[PDB]
């Protein structure tokens, strides 16, 4: 009774079906505490203008 | 069966006025079967005729992988005897 369950697993389609599942775990975003630095400055021997 | 009974096709063609039979003989047939030309050409026809059976796997691996397990390199090509 509990025999022959491996009847139609064609590898040409099972290999492209286990990769759709692995594409669903692809996390696109990320969770951070601070954003990235969007402005930087350079000092040029001066205390009024950078 | 017998030998006289099932070789009756050999009898009637020596009784016929218009049959000229040719029967050649190969002396040391294996020494000239030793050549690779019947080795490759047989294995070329084995692989191309297993193409309708290319999806199903024999215990994990394909049928084209197991034909060179019975006709491989260490199976019939070069073996120590």
């Amino acid at each position: 009774t509990a025999t022959r369950e491996v009847d139609f697993t064609v590898p040409d389609v099972q290999k492209i079906l286990d990769d759709i599942k692995a594409l669903a775990a692809e996390q696109v975003y990320k969770i951070v505490k601070v954003p990235s630095i969007s402005f930087r400055h350079i000092v040029m021997q001066s205390r009024d203008r950078v | 069966g017998s030998r006289v009974m099932d070789a009756a096709d050999c009898f009637r063609n020596s009784a016929d006025r218009d049959i000229f039979t040719i029967a050649i003989d190969y002396s040391e047939y294996d020494t000239h079967l030793t050549r690779h030309n019947f080795r490759t050409g047989m294995l070329q026809g084995i692989r191309e005729a297993m193409a309708p059976y290319r999806d199903l796997r024999y215990e994990g691996y394909t049928l084209e992988q197991i034909i060179d397990f019975g006709y491989g390199e260490g199976r019939v090509a070069n073996t120590l005897w």
